């Protein structure tokens, strides 16, 4: 109960929102015969909604007074999977992309016409450097330690 | 005495006429 | 060849057209008071003011805020007179802005044929001042005449 | 000269070269009656002086506008007369 | 010692049918420019005031309202038809000022006898800061 | 009462500044500070409009010809009327 | 002399030019030095006049680009026919057109977007379409999805044929210059073989296929039990039961007894009460007469045989005292300049599209088209926008002709010279007309707003006030209402139901068309329309006339058609090019078309569209508030924008939520355009300098030096995003409002 928020699996308003969603979906479902393709699509949508609400309840999310889950980014260990773990994953992927791009730009820096390698990407070198960003934190840390990350102009 | 009926035409009509007349005469001067 | 150069001159910013240099159009423009150079500017101003003040009464009376009341004849006409009081005032400011006391007339001294012509006294301080005074007198006279015709003498009219 | 064929520039004649012409000005004499001209000359003489006319126009216009606005009948302008109706309440009770 | 050629008022004008882009009141109260050239063949050119004119063989004189119009027409004549051109400035008082070739030689090519005006013997980045020219009429670039 | 056109000593000697002038402000004068033995000059800045075509063709690192906009006349405002 | 002049194998088919970007010109093929090059590569891609100075290669590239465009159009048509065959409810819509919404697109069940599959009816869930393809297919006699599949396959084959022809007529067998300059044979073939024969073939299809199938459909026969269209061709008696004149064959045609064909060729007019569209017999007779007129109008111009007309002689024969030499020299101008032809054809096609939109709204030619309010609104708005864009492009390319292809030394025209000589008079008179129209059209709205805000409703320009009645338009409506009485006795009913009378067509409880009243509000809106059109004309014509020279820049033609400025000189020479005149006129065309479509939407929602009760009364969508509310800007803001935007702001959670998202996104893009429109390049370049330093600090700066967008490109991006946002806003608002309530 952080910041006066009830858990989503013990929230009456969360179940109420699920009830409204299922009622609207059933009202849409009543227009078609049960063996038809639109009826099957609506039933699949209802099952997806039920699974979504059950997963949101079981994930440990804290639901506000309006029945919607509220993310906590203060760093609480109960809610590290809302911001901190996806944030670390995003930082890893973004560092991968940035390191691969920087390595490609460094590799084609000392050429006769480097710009020709930017409008037309040299695919073998790019594919060689693609997996170099898997170990981007180690390479970046060592390059910073050896003073190769920055340029003193 | 109704003072708005005297000052509102004075400030909205007569004073602007005097002001833009004087400023037009002063701007177009060749000293 | 109907469209000619301006007085045979192709390097002047204008053209000679039947709307510009027709004999009837030239006659009509020359007989207007503004283009009567040999006449006193007081008389031309009187005529211009009479015409303009006479034509100004109609819109103010017929389209004024009190056009549907008993005061349609007077107040709107008064507004027309007020506009004349504005308009002559503007003219007066023009007469102070453009022309000086010590300078002569700046009107052209030639004609289309190139002969020497006495310049128009209108483009001068005294001439424009007389023109403006005549315009004011003619404007108030025309407004009074329009009011007298429509509402004092009660002449029959369609009133738009 | 300026009037010869295919030539339009004269050094001694600038007004024709630069098109300084009276396009519609006519040197015809006065068409108005002499008595009419005399009456309009003596009856519009005080308005000749332009500075005096400007001052007179400003003072007369201001005085007439103030006199008309202050002494207008109450039934002419709706603003001169009051509401002549009971005032209505606000949507929270006059607050 | 190059002497400026005198203006010939009796110079015939190109055959033009009239345009609204010609002279205005500025030609009367202020100056107006006059370009003279020598066409070796009766041909047709494009006026800078809109439209097309037909220049006549021999000397040709054209009056325009701006110096830029005169220079544009002269550049067109030199590049397309290869005609020598000179234009003057005429005042309402009748004064004529011989403008374009100030020494008879075109300004693009070097000619001895020209004096330097607006010449600064420093790089552009060595200009004095405005704080050092404050409360004085002198500008940093004028020093 | 004219735009201020200034020539600096970094001028190579290319006449493009003079050829790009639509009002005949600049000209080429003899000099000795470059290979071309010539430098630009602005004796007729009274006819300068301020179009800055001259400094749009200067090939130096920064402009050897500089047009500073200043007090404007009828021929500096490009008025044909 | 008019032969097939074709050179064999002029261009080698290879991928070498694919590997090199910007091969077409020289300054660009050198390689990128800055980022601006990339933008330039997408700016001069289709400017064939700048790539080469030879007219033959330019014409061949134009011909093959036209072939590629035709291939793309055929591909798009195949896609529409396929998405009408599969993923559509056309067969369901055929049975109940008055209660089932047309739909031809279904979304996949991903990320919750399946909410866009709305209950359109007929046992189908999908996106409701407003293109009116269902009405076309019903008017064509299509009653099965197999026919749509066959049409899609045929259009795919035709797209492949167009692509092959485009490759063939440039890389293998390219026409010569004299082949393209044979304008007389081209006009003859395009008037007799393209329009005339096409109209004749479509009339044959309507007579032999559309008429019996639509008669069976309107007779209540079930679509699957209707005989196939080929069965009515092999069996003449099957067609003769519906139309007995078919028992006589073509002998009444060959004996000039055409009055015997008065059962399927009728001049009836009006609308079909069963379907709410034009009579298909009327369309058949119309297309037949149009085919005859075009076929006898296509044998006019001269060719290899001495009979015919010469365009050059016809043009040279028309010259008056005012115009001097007249139209002499225009043939050489039009036969040697593609930009002049593009200007003329763009203007004519835009005006044609505008008149098409007006005549489709006024006369619905397809069954169940008028009662489909969404289709009518979408078609009118779309073709209005297309016409406005083409009209703007007309002046855009006329300016290119004036800058590039115009010269009086050779190909001199007297009319163009006399136009250019008095251009100041034209521009000043049009300026005065624009000011006068703006005052006496919009100051009336301001006056009405002030009188209503001051509590003086008797002083406004209303119907219950000072009246500005369109007496001329009302007289025209009255004249066209009584046209069957005296002026057109052969017509049973009037040409439309929008003039007058007691006529009223209602299908399925919805009003199709009504006699449209004209009052003071229509007067004010039409004069607003005239003012906006005149201002757009002023901007575009000023750009065209001053594209070469003016009193400010006498050598503007040397600067080019598309240049930013001439520096801060002469007080400032910003946006002096004709391209900037087009860029400014784009906004005014947008404004004019927006006002036009707002007028159309509100007027048809208040005075035409609605519902018919069983007793006989008619209740409109907005209750006829156009007469009293549209005379004030506050009325447009409240009763039109605020009132009808409730159907697009409340669409969240339903099948119309995509329209709300597009509403918000279009507002966002329109706001985003103001950044490019209001700013300048120097600030962005100076900021890019600091960003470049930040990248250079970490050895990650690119070799292609980043540069801010150019001045012209900044204006182009601003106007493009502005038009996109301001048009998509109206698109989403119109679609959501007219689908939710109509
Ligand atoms: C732009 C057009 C426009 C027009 C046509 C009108 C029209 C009208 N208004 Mg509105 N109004 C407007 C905009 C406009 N308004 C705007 C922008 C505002 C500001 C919010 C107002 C606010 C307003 C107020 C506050 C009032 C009006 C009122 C009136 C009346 C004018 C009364 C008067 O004193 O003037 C008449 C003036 C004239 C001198 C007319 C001159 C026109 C002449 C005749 C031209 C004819 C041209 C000629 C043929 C050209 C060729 C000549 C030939 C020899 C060659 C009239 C019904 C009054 C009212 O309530 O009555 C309904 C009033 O009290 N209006
Ligand atoms: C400094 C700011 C100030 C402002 C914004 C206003 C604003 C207003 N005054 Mg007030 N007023 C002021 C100071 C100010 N007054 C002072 C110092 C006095 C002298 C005691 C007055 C006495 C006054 C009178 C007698 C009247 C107004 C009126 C008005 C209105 C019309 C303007 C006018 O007629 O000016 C007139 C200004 C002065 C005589 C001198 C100003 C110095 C306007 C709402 C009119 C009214 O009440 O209408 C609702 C009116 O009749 N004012
Ligand atoms: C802020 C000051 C101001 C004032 C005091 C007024 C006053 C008035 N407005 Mg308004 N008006 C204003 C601003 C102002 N206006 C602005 C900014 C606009 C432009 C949007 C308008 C546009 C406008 C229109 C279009 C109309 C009015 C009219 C009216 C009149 C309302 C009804 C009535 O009295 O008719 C009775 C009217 C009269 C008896 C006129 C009396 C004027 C006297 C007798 C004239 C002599 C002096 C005169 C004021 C000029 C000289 C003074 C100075 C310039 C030297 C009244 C005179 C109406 C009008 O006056 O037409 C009849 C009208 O039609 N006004
Ligand atoms: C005018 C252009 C046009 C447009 C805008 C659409 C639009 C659409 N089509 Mg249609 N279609 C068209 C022409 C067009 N079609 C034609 C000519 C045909 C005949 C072959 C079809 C047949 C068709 C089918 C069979 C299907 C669609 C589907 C779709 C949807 C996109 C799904 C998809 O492609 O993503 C996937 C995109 C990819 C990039 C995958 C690779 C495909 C390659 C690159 C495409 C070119 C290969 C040939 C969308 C509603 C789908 C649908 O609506 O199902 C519910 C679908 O299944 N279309
Ligand atoms: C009577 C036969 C004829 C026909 C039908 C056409 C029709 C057409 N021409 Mg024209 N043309 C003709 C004779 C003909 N032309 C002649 C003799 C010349 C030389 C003087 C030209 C010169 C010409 C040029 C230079 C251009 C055209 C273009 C076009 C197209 C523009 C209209 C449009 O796309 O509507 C849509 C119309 C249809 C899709 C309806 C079906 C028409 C079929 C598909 C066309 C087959 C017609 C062809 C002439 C005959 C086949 C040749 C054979 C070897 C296979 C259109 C396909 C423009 C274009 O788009 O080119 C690609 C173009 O750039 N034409
Ligand atoms: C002011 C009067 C006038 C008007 C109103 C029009 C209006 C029209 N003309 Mg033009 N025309 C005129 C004068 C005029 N013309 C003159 C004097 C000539 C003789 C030089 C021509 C030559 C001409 C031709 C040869 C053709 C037109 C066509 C058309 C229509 C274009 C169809 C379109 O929008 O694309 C919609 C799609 C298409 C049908 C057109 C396809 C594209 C065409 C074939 C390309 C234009 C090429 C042209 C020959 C340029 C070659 C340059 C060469 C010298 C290198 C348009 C309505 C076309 C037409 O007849 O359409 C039925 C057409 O084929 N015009
Ligand atoms: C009918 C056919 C037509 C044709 C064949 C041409 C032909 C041409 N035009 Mg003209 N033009 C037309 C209509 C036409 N125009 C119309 C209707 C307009 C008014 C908008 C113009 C306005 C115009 C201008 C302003 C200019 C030309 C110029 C050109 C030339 C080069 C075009 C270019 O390189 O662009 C290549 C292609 C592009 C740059 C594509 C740009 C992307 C567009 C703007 C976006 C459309 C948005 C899209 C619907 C939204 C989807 C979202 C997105 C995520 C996909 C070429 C002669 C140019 C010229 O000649 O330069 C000297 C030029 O300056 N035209
Ligand atoms: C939304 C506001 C707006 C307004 C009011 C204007 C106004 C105008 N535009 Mg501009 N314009 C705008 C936005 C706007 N523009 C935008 C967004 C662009 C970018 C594309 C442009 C670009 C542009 C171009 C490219 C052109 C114009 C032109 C015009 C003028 C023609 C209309 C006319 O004169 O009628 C009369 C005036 C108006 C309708 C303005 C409102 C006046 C009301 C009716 C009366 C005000 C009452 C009265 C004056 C009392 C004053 C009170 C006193 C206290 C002072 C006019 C000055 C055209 C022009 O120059 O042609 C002459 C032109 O070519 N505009
Ligand atoms: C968090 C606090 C970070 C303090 C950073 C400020 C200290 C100086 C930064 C200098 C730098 O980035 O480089 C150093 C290396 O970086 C560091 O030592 C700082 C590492 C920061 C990350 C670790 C901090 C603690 C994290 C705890 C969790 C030393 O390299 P150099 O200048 O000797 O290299 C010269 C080269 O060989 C060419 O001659
Ligand atoms: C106001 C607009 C005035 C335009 C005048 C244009 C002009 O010069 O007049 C022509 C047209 O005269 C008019 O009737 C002008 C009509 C003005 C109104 C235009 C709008 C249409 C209504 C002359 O025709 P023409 O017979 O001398 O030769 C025409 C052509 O070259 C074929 O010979
Ligand atoms: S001023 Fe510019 S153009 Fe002239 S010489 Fe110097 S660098 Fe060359
Ligand atoms: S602000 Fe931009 S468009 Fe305007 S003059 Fe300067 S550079 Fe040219």
């Amino acid at each position: 109960d952080i910041a006066g928020l009830t858990p989503c699996k013990e929230s009456k308003q969360f179940a109420k929102r699920e009830k409204q969603a299922l009622k609207k979906l059933q009202a849409s479902l009543k227009l078609y015969a049960d063996d038809s393709a639109p009826a099957l699509a609506i039933k699949a949508t209802m099952e997806k909604t039920k699974k979504r609400f059950d997963n949101y309840g079981k994930y440990g999310l804290l639901c506000g007074s309006d029945g919607l889950p509220h993310l906590i980014v203060s760093g609480d260990q109960r809610h590290w999977g809302e911001f901190i773990t996806p944030g670390i994953l995003f930082l890893y992927i973004a560092g991968w992309i940035g390191w691969v791009g920087r390595s490609y730009l460094i590799a084609i820096r000392d050429e006769k016409k480097p710009t020709q390698k930017e409008i037309i990407i040299d695919v073998p070198l790019a594919s060689s450097l693609l997996f170099r960003g898997f170990s981007w934190p180690v390479a970046a840390y060592r390059e910073l330690l050896n003073g190769e990350l920055v340029d003193n102009n | 005495m109704n003072f708005p009926s005297i000052f509102v035409p004075l400030v909205g009509l007569v004073f602007p006429a005097i002001a833009m007349a004087s400023l037009f005469l002063y701007v177009q001067k060749n000293k | 060849q109907v469209i000619q150069p301006l007085n045979g001159d192709p390097f002047i910013g204008g053209l000679e057209t039947p709307v510009t240099s027709s004999p009837l159009i030239a006659w009509y423009l020359s007989n207007l008071p503004a283009y009567r150079t040999a006449v006193n500017p007081l008389l031309r101003g009187v005529e211009v003011g009479l015409a303009h003040g006479f034509l100004l009464v109609g819109p103010f009376v017929k389209a004024g805020p009190l056009r549907n009341t008993e005061y349609a004849g007077a107040a709107g006409s008064l507004a027309a007179a007020g506009l004349v009081v504005i308009l002559s005032m503007c003219l007066t400011m023009y007469g102070i802005a453009s022309f000086k006391e010590g300078e002569p007339s700046i009107a052209p001294a030639l004609t289309l044929t190139g002969r020497k012509k006495q310049p128009d006294q209108l483009q001068s301080a005294d001439g424009w001042a007389k023109f403006t005074g005549g315009f004011f007198f003619g404007g108030v006279s025309g407004v009074t005449w329009a009011c007298f015709l429509m509402y004092v003498l009660d002449l029959p009219y369609y009133f738009k | 000269k300026y009037g010869d064929k295919s030539v339009y520039f004269d050094l001694e004649d600038i007004a024709n070269t630069t098109g300084q012409w009276d396009v519609y000005g006519s040197d015809a004499p006065s068409p108005y009656n002499s008595l009419q001209s005399k009456f309009f000359e003596t009856f519009a003489a005080p308005f000749t002086k332009r500075g005096l006319l400007l001052k007179f126009l400003i003072l007369g216009g201001g005085s007439l506008l103030t006199y008309v606005s202050a002494n207008a009948p109450q039934d002419v302008l709706p603003i001169t007369r009051g509401p002549q109706q009971p005032p209505k309440l606000g949507p929270r009770g006059k607050i | 010692g190059f002497t400026p050629p005198e203006l010939d008022p009796n110079t015939p004008s190109p055959i033009f049918a009239g345009s609204t882009g010609g002279l205005l009141r500025k030609a009367q109260v202020e100056e107006f420019y006059v370009i003279t050239w020598e066409s070796p063949k009766e041909q047709i050119f494009e006026m800078p005031t809109g439209g097309a004119a037909i220049m006549r063989e021999g000397p040709n004189l054209l009056k325009l309202a701006r110096k830029e119009q005169c220079l544009a027409l002269g550049t067109r004549l030199r590049s397309k038809y290869k005609i020598k051109y000179q234009f003057y400035r005429v005042f309402p008082s009748g004064e004529v000022q011989y403008l374009h070739p100030k020494d008879g030689v075109y300004p693009e090519k070097v000619n001895p006898g020209r004096q330097g005006v607006g010449l600064n013997m420093r790089s552009i980045g060595k200009n004095v800061s405005p704080i050092e020219v404050k409360f004085t009429g002198k500008q940093p670039y004028d020093l | 009462m004219s735009h201020s056109v200034k020539i600096y000593d970094t001028c190579i000697g290319c006449t493009q500044c003079v050829r790009a002038c639509p009002t005949d402000v600049l000209e080429m004068i003899p000099w000795d500070g470059c290979k071309a033995k010539q430098i630009a000059s602005a004796p007729r800045t009274e006819d300068c409009v301020g179009c800055k075509r001259c400094e749009s063709a200067c090939p130096t690192d920064f402009l050897s010809v500089r047009v500073y906009l200043w007090h404007e006349t009828t021929r500096s405002m490009g008025l044909g009327y | 002399e008019v032969k097939i002049l074709v050179d064999r194998d002029p261009v080698k088919t290879s991928f070498e030019a694919w590997a090199k970007p910007g091969h077409f010109s020289r300054t660009i093929a050198k390689g990128p030095e800055t980022t601006t090059w990339i933008w330039n590569l997408h700016a001069d891609a289709h400017d064939f006049d700048s790539h080469t100075s030879d007219l033959e290669e330019i014409s061949r590239k134009i011909f093959s680009a036209h072939f590629g465009q035709l291939s793309i159009i055929f591909l798009w048509l195949s896609g529409m026919y396929f998405h009408g065959a599969r993923f559509s409810n056309y067969e369901a819509w055929l049975s109940d057109p008055t209660h089932i919404g047309p739909s031809a697109q279904v979304v996949w069940p991903i990320v919750g977007q399946e909410i866009l599959n709305g209950d359109v009816g007929g046992g189908f869930r999908g996106i409701q379409i407003t293109s009116g393809f269902f009405q076309i297919w019903r008017a064509s006699g299509i009653t099965s999805e197999l026919q749509l599949y066959c049409t899609a396959i045929g259009a795919l084959v035709f797209a492949a044929l167009m692509l092959f022809a485009g490759w063939f007529h440039y890389h293998k067998a390219a026409p010569k210059l004299a082949w393209f300059q044979d304008v007389e044979s081209m006009l003859n073939h395009h008037l007799a073989g393209l329009l005339g024969l096409g109209s004749l073939s479509w009339a044959g299809h309507q007579i032999h296929v559309s008429l019996p199938i639509n008669q069976f459909l309107n007779a209540g026969v079930d679509p699957k039990e209707i005989p196939l269209p080929h069965e009515l061709i092999l069996n003449r008696d099957l067609l003769a039961q519906l139309y007995p004149s078919f028992a006589e064959g073509a002998t009444p045609f060959f004996t000039l007894n055409w009055s015997k064909y008065a059962d399927f060729l009728t001049f009836r007019g009006g609308l079909d009460p069963v379907t709410g569209g034009l009579w298909l017999t009327d369309t058949a007779h119309h297309h037949l007469a149009i085919a005859i007129l075009f076929l006898i109008a296509g044998h006019m111009y001269r060719t290899n045989w001495g009979i015919g007309h010469g365009l050059k002689d016809i043009l040279e024969a028309h010259k008056g005292p005012f115009t001097g030499q007249g139209h002499k020299g225009l043939y050489e101008i039009l036969t040697t300049s593609w930009h002049a032809q593009l200007a003329l054809n763009l203007a004519m096609l835009g005006s044609l599209t505008i008149v098409v939109a007006h005549h489709m709204y006024a006369m619905p030619p397809y069954p169940y088209l008028a009662t489909d309010y969404g289709t009518q609104l979408s078609l009118f708005t779309h073709h209005m926008w297309i016409g406005g864009f083409l009209i703007v492009g007309a002046a855009a390319h006329a300016a290119i002709f004036m800058v590039r292809d115009y010269d009086p030394t050779t190909r001199y025209n007297d009319l163009l010279d006399r136009v250019l000589r008095h251009r100041d008079a034209i521009i000043s008179h049009l300026n005065w007309a624009c000011i006068f129209l703006g005052f006496h059209s919009f100051g009336l709205y301001i006056h009405n707003d002030t009188m209503s805000a001051l509590g003086r409703p008797q002083d406004m320009f209303s119907d219950t006030a000072i009246q500005l009645q369109p007496v001329f338009a009302q007289w025209i409506q009255n004249t066209h209402a009584l046209a069957p009485s005296a002026t057109a006795p052969g017509a049973t009913a009037s040409t439309s139901l929008t003039w007058g009378g007691s006529d009223l067509v209602a299908v399925g409880g919805k009003v199709a068309l009504l006699p449209i009243p004209l009052g003071t509000a229509d007067f004010l809106v039409h004069h607003i329309h005239a003012f906006t059109i005149h201002v757009t004309v002023l901007i575009l014509l000023k750009g065209v006339l001053f594209a070469r020279s003016s009193r400010l820049i006498p050598d503007k033609a040397n600067l080019g058609f598309r240049f930013p400025c001439d520096g801060p000189g002469r007080g400032g020479t910003c946006q002096v090019s004709a391209w900037d005149h087009v860029f400014l006129g784009l906004f005014w065309m947008y404004n004019s078309i927006s006002v036009v479509i707002f007028h159309f939407s509100w007027k048809m929602q208040s005075d035409v569209w609605g519902s018919i009760s069983d007793q006989g009364v008619v209740t409109h969508i907005t209750g006829g508030n156009f007469a009293q509310s549209s005379i004030t800007i506050n009325g447009w803001l409240r009763d039109f924008l605020w009132a009808q935007a409730s159907q697009v702001i409340q669409s969240y959670g339903s099948s119309l939520s995509a329209y709300g998202l597009f509403f918000l996104g279009a507002h966002f893009v329109w706001a985003f355009s103001l950044m490019f429109l209001f700013s300048g390049r120097g600030y962005w370049q100076e900021l890019i300098e600091s960003i470049v330093w930040a990248h250079n600090k970490l050895k990650v700066a690119p070799a292609t030096q980043p540069r801010a967008l150019s001045i012209v490109q900044g204006r182009a991006v601003g106007v493009t995003h502005y038009l996109l946002g301001g048009i998509a806003t109206t698109w989403a608002f119109f679609l959501a409002r007219i689908i939710a309530v109509g």
